[PDB]
DNA sequence: ACCGGAAGGGGTAATACT
DNA sequence: AGTATTACCCCTTCCGGT
């Protein structure tokens, strides 16, 4: 297992839960206010390898990469089986700025790229923080993250869905792949 | 091209490293109980206008006005120190009022200096009271360009009250926090009996003041090594925790620990007690779980599998997984720029005295500013006397100078007085001020007769003392937190 | 639970990203040609005093605030954009004065940041001059405390100046750096000619400007690439090194590089050149060495052992080892929040329609400033012609409210006019400050005038700013360091 | 024989005295901060730091038995040091370690010790001023160690950096 | 394969004492 | 080996253009 990990106490898949989340400032302050029973974060460091870009002999070495693979603990591409998983909720909390919009979109490619029935069978999430009441997940505290984000009783997460797979394909290989052309004028047709 | 030796070099240069970082680094004060870094860190935090009745400020902002203005050296050491003292599992009473991710008790490491934020505290600002009124000395700085105090007032005895703990060169010291609330008597007593011997004050400060405080709880074991510290400054204190029996629908029973010794780590605890149930260890632990969460505390759950009822397994806790641990107190500090070792009653007499010359500093003072400020409104009453003769003499001149020359030959005044008189504001020439003018000279010879009466008794002096503290007391207190039990 | 999807969040996201650096991460604004960050570093360092009358202070402050107050991002970038733009070989008019160990054009890094000083130049304050007389909006910063600028008035050309080079999602930006002298000349025929249309301003700003002009000196050869990227807004741009041959006692021919093109690591040079001597098919060379000392410059000597005469290892060298290397000039500036690539015309106007606007904002807020003062001096005339009456009536008065109402019933006054006349000191009622208030009064008005006079004709808006760019000129200014020759 | 080595702490004061320098008939060492202490630590312990090997494969001579001076690489080693409280510690942890190892190496007189202009150090000097004060040979002014009593010199390194703390503590408070 | 704005994080030493 | 002030340092990713 990954060294990073804060594995929780139950062994029960179908009711444990895995948050990643950037940095370890972050982590640090959501593993004092997190519940132990059902809840582990895994700390990931800065940007995520581009994994429509580069080789797939290249991302199998990222120490990132690998750690999060091993903490899912499923197979990757063919290799891939749904029983072997061990938290049924994946959740994605990242701050609320670009970067961490880039840090969450480079997941979730990676995660379509590689885990693709994982996004199928709906086992991903997204969380979101408070806006104000904060530039980062950093400056919160175990209470506040608490109170807002990591309450059962008191949370709202959004469940990512793939109704068409070719559209899916086409747009991500559009917006992150090699060429520039395309993502430039996809840009400033979106821009307006 | 010089001849030196190596003898010499190396018995020059050890000796100045050793002479700094004993009396500049680690050991503390006597008087304030504060090392250098943490007195420039705080008055750093001070003058920027870092205040309770403010917003909290970033600490990058505070870090770096520490480092340039005061303290030359990094920035890693003093962002520690500034983390550390706004711990409340570390400090008894904390000196930093912080927002963010400060640290765990365990091994979690603070947030960057980026994320955190930080203020001074109520309880902060009581040790800066009246440092603008020449209470304390002042020292230019390494480079001579601003001035900083050598010694912060110190209205409450910070030393004892918080601990203090270092590493020299070829020293070392360890002091327990205490309870303010008891300390207070032990100062009262100090200040009425001014005529006591050492040992009925030893004595006496000996039994209003019962043992450390620790700000963890926990528990102290016997009472002949905090008596041994007192009467010394040397002596090992026995620490221990907490452990509680209960049972749950199956009958199966457990262990729920809720409380550690001072500066015991909570990670190392557990994964200490885990090896040690792996390996051959103990006498029978079946398996041992984690439980602290952030609104229940510390909860760490043990759980004997059939036999002992929960008797020896304690004992064998205690005398084998740091359940039960040992301080060893030992008070060194610096007296005059000289480190010593000193008892309970040296540390309450040379608090006791600075506290004096603090209040007799700003007394002084503050005599000195009203007879100036009385001197010059009576020089303005004097010239408000005669207010036609001086209006019709500033009309009829040339220029100002000519003005001031006939003012200071008309009225008999002299000069800083004219000044005044010159700097009159036509708002103030109603009958309401040329009355406030009266007022205001009745209560300022009156005031400097009041400062005065103050500075020729000492009883005054020691009054006030006495209200200042126990004002602060009353208003910042607490209960003893550690528990202390016989043998 | 939500539904989010995938392909919406997906394009949200990445459109937000995209956008974010598009705008406000990489490309620069053609009217001040500063990025944010080097715009909220100049903002800070101004605000905070660190100016060139004053002597350096520590750039961990300087850091500080700009992280703290007006830059929510890592101190990193912040610190190396700080000692980038103090670098002479990196920009060809230096806005930072770094003391310290600020970096090599090798693989030093530059010294950590507690070791470094760093204050403002003459240049920005050039650029930031007249910044608090309204020229230039002003918005929230992320905590919405206090404001910041958005556009800094650049009196001097900076864009052009000084170039730019960044990368953003889709497109990047690259522009050289010019001649003071000669972008002023073509500014001047701008103002001048402002009814020309845009092939006849284009015609005359390439005629003025010759190219580009890079901090490294060296050579150029060719003249179409600048020509192309003048007209179009993409072009290459050839830049060559120095070097000269010289020979020894014994006879050996050797060759000493000079001058190396611009953005070329000194040490990776001499690296290349060992590599690819020991792996052959380059030349005959016998050694490669690096004389280049602190009073000498830079001096690379190669020595050739006995073939070629000198002169086609030069032009190995030339093919080989990137001592003839290529710029890719793509002109690439952000107008009104929209990037577009723009020739050297629409650069020219912008930058004078700028000035304009700054000069018009400058002289309607003087204006409002003299006229709003103008009030006072009035009201105090007016006191001054029944001087005896009005403290007459103010003797006789209880309470400051009466005097008020009584001043503004007898003088026909306004409530300020009245309060001005209050707060007159004494000292103001000497004949000569009568004399001196009717001298102000009547330089006022003849300021007001002049200033409404300015706003009256826009012909003397442009002799305004030549004055002041002729001054600017004037004072610094460079010659050209790289010369042009032919192919 | 004409070569001069100049050991330094940091990078920041390394390249500060590497781009102020003469490269003729100089070359600089940088350091990562305080030395190991030879004396307390055994001698695996210290024969492992990657800086004590870095200064060995320098100097280039052998430690301790199979020491040949023959094969010295340079005839000036200078110990450059900041002038605060620190810069006087470092350098006589360098001390140390040239006495310990390269015993017969002080005495003969290839040790040499700086003195900068009284800045907090060498890192915030810039080139320039790095030359006219420390390093041009005309201005520059060091001073050679020397060694005359070997009983005396190294029971006075056994008690200042020794394993006992009492010795110690008495001789600081003595002296 | 760098050029420049951005994200994030670990590891060697001194010095005492239990 | 762990407490606390001190000294110093490097190594992955994103985003184009040649
Ligand atoms: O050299 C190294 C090698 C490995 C390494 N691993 C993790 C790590 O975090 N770091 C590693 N390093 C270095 C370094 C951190 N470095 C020093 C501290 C600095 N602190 C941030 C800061 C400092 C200051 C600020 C704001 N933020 O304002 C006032 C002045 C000082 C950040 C960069
Ligand atoms: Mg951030
Ligand atoms: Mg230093």
């Amino acid at each position: 297992l990954p060294g990073k990990l804060a594995d929780c106490r139950s062994t029960d898949p179908r009711k444990s839960e895995l948050y990643v989340v950037e940095g370890d400032s972050a982590g640090g302050s959501a593993k004092s206010g997190r519940d132990s029973m059902f809840q582990a974060i895994l700390p990931l460091r800065g940007k995520i390898i581009n994994v429509e870009k580069a080789r797939i002999d290249r991302v199998l070495k990222n120490t990132e990469v690998q750690a999060i693979i091993t903490a899912l603990g499923t197979g990757i591409h063919d290799e891939f089986d749904i029983g072997k998983l061990r938290y049924h909720k994946i959740v994605l909390m990242a701050d609320a700025d670009v970067d961490g919009q880039h840090i969450s979109t480079l997941l979730l490619t990676l995660l379509f790229r590689f885990m693709r029935p994982l996004i199928e069978n709906g086992h991903v999430f997204l969380a979101q923080p408070p806006l104000y009441k904060y530039k980062g997940l950093g400056e919160m505290d175990a209470k506040e993250l608490w109170e807002t984000t990591m309450d059962p009783s008191v949370r709202v997460l959004r469940q990512v869905t793939l109704d068409d797979a070719a559209a899916a394909d086409e747009l991500f290989s559009i917006l992150m792949g090699e060429d520039v052309d395309a993502r430039r004028s996809f840009i400033t047709r979106n821009a307006k | 091209i010089e001849p030196v030796d190596i003898e010499q070099e190396m018995q020059r240069s050890y000796i100045d490293y050793a002479m700094s970082v004993i009396v500049g680094r680690a050991l503390p004060e006597v008087r304030d109980g504060l090392k250098p870094v943490h007195r420039r860190v705080l008055y750093a935090m001070f003058d920027s206008g870092f205040r309770p009745d403010r917003s909290h400020a970033k600490s990058a902002r505070s870090v770096a006005e520490t480092m340039g203005n005061y303290h030359p050296h990094g920035d890693a050491s003093i962002y520690d120190s500034l983390v550390r003292m706004a711990q409340p599992w570390s400090l008894r009473y904390p000196l930093v009022d912080g927002q963010g991710n400060f640290g765990s008790p365990g091994n979690d490491p603070p947030a960057a200096m980026r994320y955190t934020e930080a203020r001074l505290t109520p309880l902060a600002m009581e040790m800066l009271r009246e440092i603008d009124e020449e209470t304390v000395d002042f020292i230019p700085n390494y480079d001579g360009r601003v001035q900083e105090p050598t010694v912060l007032p110190s209205r409450f005895p910070n030393l004892l009250a918080n601990g203090s703990g270092g590493i020299a060169v070829g020293m070392a010291t360890n002091i327990p926090p205490h309870n303010l609330r008891e300390l207070a008597d032990a100062v009262f007593w100090a200040l009425e009996n001014h005529d006591a011997d050492e040992e009925e004050t030893l004595a006496a400060v000996m039994g209003r003041v019962k043992g450390p405080d620790f700000p963890t709880a926990g528990l102290i074991v016997g009472s002949q090594g905090t008596a041994d510290a007192y009467k010394t400054g040397r002596g090992s204190i026995r620490m221990r925790g907490v452990v509680e029996v209960e049972e749950d629908s199956r009958g199966r029973t457990s262990l729920v620990i809720t409380e550690l010794p001072y500066q015991v780590n909570h990670d190392n605890f557990i994964t200490s007690i885990a090896e040690q149930v792996r390996d051959g260890k103990l006498a029978g632990i079946s398996n041992i779980e984690d439980q602290s969460s952030d609104r229940v505390g510390l909860r760490i759950v043990i759980e004997i599998k059939r036999d002992a009822v929960a008797k020896v397994v304690i004992n064998n806790l205690y005398k084998h997984t740091q359940l039960q641990t040992s301080f060893g107190a030992n008070m060194l500090a610096i007296v005059d720029g000289v480190p010593r070792t000193l008892r309970l009653d040296q540390l309450i007499r040379y608090y006791v005295d600075h506290q004096l010359d603090v209040i007799v500093r700003r007394t002084t003072y503050r005599l000195r500013k009203a007879n100036e400020r009385a001197h010059i409104l009576r020089g303005l009453v004097k010239a408000l006397d005669a207010l036609d003769e001086v209006i019709a003499l500033i009309r009829a001149s040339e220029t100002v100078d000519i003005a001031r020359a006939g003012l200071i030959e008309l009225l008999d005044i002299d000069e800083i007085q004219a000044q005044a008189i010159l700097d009159m504001q036509l708002r103030r020439l109603a009958a309401l001020e040329r009355q406030r003018i009266i007022d205001d000279l009745a209560k300022i010879e009156a005031e400097i007769a009041d400062l005065e009466d103050i500075l020729a008794k000492p009883e005054r002096q020691r009054g006030i003392v006495r209200d200042e503290l126990a004002e602060i007391v009353d208003r910042h207190g607490d209960d003893r937190r550690t528990r202390i039990i016989a043998i």
